[PDB]
RNA sequence: UUUAUCAUUGAACGUUCAUUGAACAUUGAUGCAAACUCCUUGGUCACACACACGCGGAAGGCGUGUUUGCUGACGUCCCUUGUUUCAAUCAUUGGUUAACUGAUUUUUGGGGCCCUUUGUUCUUCUGAGAAGUGACACCAAUUGGUGUUAGGGGAGCUGGGGCCUUUCAAAAUUUUGGAAGGUCUUGGUCGGGUGGAUCUUAUAAUUUUUGAUUUA
């Protein structure tokens, strides 16, 4: 935002608000002409100050979202980095992770939730909490029902308590009707 | 290009002009010469280097020619592997402007020497 | 002595240059030390063969008379070598 | 004894120049350098029947639209292969070489 | 013949303006004069096919602003050569001009 | 013969390779050097464009808007604030992944800046001569830090916020620490 | 006039590319003001290998470039 | 449209598969265009908007004149800087018979254009005014470095060109040359082991100019 506020401050020839955003939607929603037969000094200054209100409200929305993400979840996540399947992870840590997985599910921005399941899957890697959480997520909400088989294989591929994941893997593939598998 | 290059000018008079110097390979360098030497090592500001490809060369034979340009910017080309240079654009600032600029540069230089004489005291 | 361009090449020491060679190879990397005879020594060199491959030398020393050109960084556009009028502070005695 | 001085007696004279490449050049000499960097205004230059490098070096010099008509070409000395003088010019006048004369009187 | 107006008199002296008008109108006579009275005005002269091409016009100039067409008040000299005596007419016009 | 150093505005009485190397490595030369290059860039950024702005020749100009000038002290103050802020935005990088992967098995080969093998021999060779008076390296394994939350690490740092819009935050966070 | 700065490569295995495809690997025993190069244990690498005798010296015209195969 | 490794061994009918060893990119690459959008520059001048067959800009060529045989370093005053136009008032000066006309300056007001002068303007300060012409601006650690100190107009003086008048000389009323005055236009306000530039000579032998880039 500092880069882009600085960038709004630098623009001065008033024809490159076209390359800022689309000309028509700059007219209809925000009421600035790019073609203007006037002195164009106060017009540009009003233009810049009018655009700073739009960037306020965008900064409000995304600042509220990030202050939420931080204060609820990332203030309680300390370890991100997958040390060595010997090492253990705190209970309050797991308590944050599963809520964060739960949190992103509601956003439905799929790239973010693929990323956050895969991302929590780094230091959680093989506890069979997050893998089962994924598979029961994909079967329930997104409904691919074969991607859950796939990730479920990939966490049979390491999760030291393999019991629950082998049972859930059985059930998923019985639904899949891949019986020869 | 109707540029009408100075009929009695050589390299030192050609300074800050936009050149189109051509090499042994047949590559062309385009840019402001800012300096030369005895061996014709040129610098070339904001230089772009253009080839023709081997395939477009067929169309060049006895027309629109997809020259391939890479952008070399401030380069400093050598006098061994060139062929010949011509002039493509005149410089930005005209002869009066270059002349007044050189006057200001000389006045500032004399002033800096006065400041050296002052600090030496 | 030198003249302006090889003085510039003496100036751009330790900064990311790119060399074409006469073979078509364009080495690129930090410039350890140039000489007056344009033999230039380079470090962290990433090389483009004529065939189209790319490799990574650590420590190259390309001879001057097979340089096609050299590209220095942009800022040396503004260099005190180019100043046409800078007067000499009383040469030594 | 060098013969570049001969060419230095040839400002504002209209020659052709054939290059080591094969480029042929038509247009007056404005000067010539010590090591024969010959600068030439009012060029039109031609390539006889072909060399692909010379084809590129011809087209790319602007104003091609294979006679290329150019206002001003500096040509490097080690590119000039041979240079055809006008036949109107008298060689008996030029080769006298006042420097070589003075050196004969210097001996 | 047809005379066109607002045709950007600072384009060229003689022949490059005849090239720039023929390029944006991509004719056997394009008379343009450097005198101060006829400045932004020109006259092209092909007569019935030229009347058809004048009836085809919406034409803007290569320097910019739109050109207005109009029919010639008398003729061009090339029309009088097409209708061809004429040398005596040129002599009489020159004698009126020097008068 | 004489090698004029344009930065130092001094001479070298007879050019040779060794006095050139020893001068170009010299700290006086590097200081005047760095001053000059910074100086040319701050001149070119400071220098106003001032184009010709060829004004064309032209009913619908009925609306009139008020310009906003400032005081000369107010001008100089806001320009100084913008100078400091440009200088911040250019210099600042983002740490995070250093502070994120602090405990990692191979953090101390990869992010510790000259154990990377690729840029690695540089920072040993780019080390200056240390003639005046007065590393977490590859030895680190997994069993160095077994359990990172035993010995307390500092929390993840709270994200940064524009002070221009610091007044418009959510007042009263849910869930006090 | 100036003798080249191959002093860092004084005993380290270098790889000349000679001429455009010749690639010779040796140890830099010597250099003169022309980059004529005395190599020891030259072992010409074709992309097959061929050894080149005990000592060798290579023309500083033919030499295009050289890489330090040994660490410095 | 084309292309996306080789070698050895085994098996099946040159191909396919498997194993072993060695060494960017297909959404590319190449060709053909076509369209949209965007970018930077320019006298968007002055005049005029009409029926022929203008000054100051920018780049080059030619001519004349001056000066020097390389160059430069080392050992004026005043007004204004948003501009332009119109009316009124007042002052001065000239002419004609206190009146009139013209010019200039000051003030007030209106109209147009412009304020991207983007920091609302050569620098600083104040919200157009005030001050100045070593100072200011700024980056590093008082020191060091870079940039800026402007633009326009008028006068004095000086340089050049053009015209006119007078005088003197020469040649056969005319031509040429010199001087002076007036008018117009444009411009300005001696030394040195010093360095730099150009050209010679080392220097036609591997590093740029005395050839290994017409691919045979
Ligand atoms: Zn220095």
């Amino acid at each position: 935002y500092a880069l882009w506020l600085q960038r709004i401050d630098d623009i001065m020839d008033l024809k490159q608000l076209s390359q800022l955003t689309s000309k028509d939607e700059l007219l209809k929603k925000l009421k600035i002409d790019i073609n203007y037969s006037g002195r164009k000094g106060p017009y540009l200054q009003d233009a810049k100050k009018k655009l700073k209100k739009i960037t306020k409200e965008m900064y409000m929305v995304v600042q509220y979202q990030v202050l939420e993400i931080y204060s609820i979840f990332e203030s309680k996540i300390y370890i991100n980095y997958y040390t060595s399947p010997e090492t253990l992870v705190s209970s309050d840590e797991i308590e944050t992770w599963i809520k964060y997985l739960d949190y992103t599910i509601t956003l439905q921005t799929d790239s973010l939730t693929h990323l956050n399941f895969q991302r929590a899957l780094l230091p959680l890697a093989h506890y069979d909490l997050v893998w089962i959480k994924y598979s029961k997520w994909l079967i329930n909400s997104k409904n691919d029902l074969l991607g859950a088989k796939n990730v479920l294989l990939m966490g049979l591929k390491f999760s030291l308590k393999k019991t629950e994941i082998i049972k859930l893997l059985y059930s998923v593939i019985c639904k899949l009707n891949e019986y020869v598998l | 290009s109707k540029i009408q290059v100075a009929h009695s000018s050589r390299l030192a008079n050609l300074i800050d002009y936009k050149l189109r110097v051509l090499t042994q390979d047949g590559r062309v360098y385009i840019g402001q010469l800012m300096a030369f030497d005895k061996h014709m090592n040129l610098v070339l500001n904001e230089c772009i280097e253009e080839r023709v490809p081997k395939t477009q060369l067929d169309k060049l034979r006895p027309l629109n020619i997809k020259v391939e340009k890479r952008v070399l910017g401030l380069t400093i080309l050598r006098g061994e592997q060139i062929l010949s240079t011509v002039v493509e654009d005149k410089p930005l600032l005209s002869k009066k402007e270059r002349l007044v600029r050189d006057k200001k540069e000389k006045k500032q230089a004399q002033k800096q020497t006065k400041l050296r004489k002052e600090k030496e005291k | 002595m030198n003249g302006i361009p090889v003085k510039l090449l003496n100036e751009a020491q330790g900064h990311i240059v790119s060399l074409e060679l006469t073979t078509g190879a364009t080495y690129r990397g930090k410039l350890v030390e140039s000489e007056d005879s344009m033999n230039v020594q380079l470090r962290d060199v990433i090389a483009t063969e004529p065939q189209g491959a790319v490799t990574h030398m650590d420590q190259i020393f390309v001879r001057g008379s097979q340089i096609k050109f050299i590209v220095v960084p942009d800022l040396l556009k503004n260099a005190p070598l180019f100043k046409k009028n800078s007067s000499r502070p009383m040469p030594p005695i | 004894m060098k013969l570049v001085n001969f060419l230095k007696k040839l400002r504002n004279e209209q020659v052709t120049i054939e290059l080591k490449n094969g480029t042929t050049v038509w247009g007056t000499l404005q000067s010539v350098s010590p090591q024969m960097n010959a600068i030439l205004t009012d060029v039109k230059l031609t390539l006889p029947q072909s060399n692909g490098i010379a084809m590129a070096s011809l087209y790319l010099t602007g104003g091609q639209q294979n006679i290329a008509s150019l206002q001003y070409i500096n040509i490097r000395g080690n590119t000039i292969r041979q240079i055809i003088l006008p036949d109107s010019l008298n060689l008996d006048s030029l080769l006298v070489d006042q420097k070589q004369l003075n050196s004969l009187r210097r001996s | 013949e047809n005379y066109t107006r607002l045709l950007l008199k600072h384009i060229n002296p003689n022949n490059k303006y005849a090239i720039n008008p023929s390029l944006p109108l991509p004719l056997l006579e394009v008379s343009i004069s450097r005198s101060s009275k006829m400045t932004n005005q020109a006259f092209l002269t092909f007569q019935e096919e030229a009347d058809r091409f004048l009836e085809k016009y919406t034409a803007l100039k290569v320097q910019g602003r739109k050109v207005r067409m109009g029919k010639a008040r008398t003729n061009s000299l090339l029309g009088x050569x097409x209708x061809x005596x004429x040398x005596x007419x040129x002599x009489x016009x020159x004698x009126x001009x020097x008068x | 013969t004489r090698y004029y150093c344009e930065y130092c505005h001094s001479y070298l009485t007879h050019d040779t390779l060794s006095v050139r190397k020893s001068h170009l490595v010299g700290k006086n030369h590097l200081r005047i050097t760095a001053d000059y290059y910074r100086n040319k860039a701050r001149d070119i950024i400071n220098k106003h464009n001032h184009k010709r702005r060829h004004i064309g020749k032209r009913s619908s100009q009925n609306e009139t808007l008020k310009v906003t000038c400032l005081s000369n002290k107010e001008k100089r103050h806001i320009m100084h604030v913008k100078k400091m802020n440009q200088k911040e935005l250019a210099q600042t990088s983002i740490d995070t992944l250093k502070l994120l992967y602090d405990g990692s098995p191979g953090y101390s080969k990869v992010f510790v800046d000259a154990n990377r093998f690729d840029i690695g021999d540089l920072v040993k060779a780019s080390k200056l001569p240390q003639r005046a008076n007065e590393s977490r390296s590859r030895d680190e394994t997994c069993e160095s830090n077994p359990f990172p939350r035993l010995n307390n690490p500092k929390k993840l740092e709270p994200p940064k916020i524009l002070s221009q819009w610091s007044n418009t935050i959510p007042k009263t966070s849910i869930f006090y620490s | 006039v100036s003798t080249p700065e191959l002093k860092k490569y004084m005993d380290k295995k270098i790889l000349l590319n000679i001429n455009g495809s010749r690639k010779v690997a040796g140890i830099l025993r010597g250099y003169d003001i022309f980059l004529n190069v005395v190599l020891d244990d030259a072992m010409e690498i074709n992309g097959n290998n061929h050894q080149l005798g005990l000592q060798t010296v290579i023309r500083g015209n033919s030499i295009i470039s050289l890489e330090a195969l040994d660490a410095i």
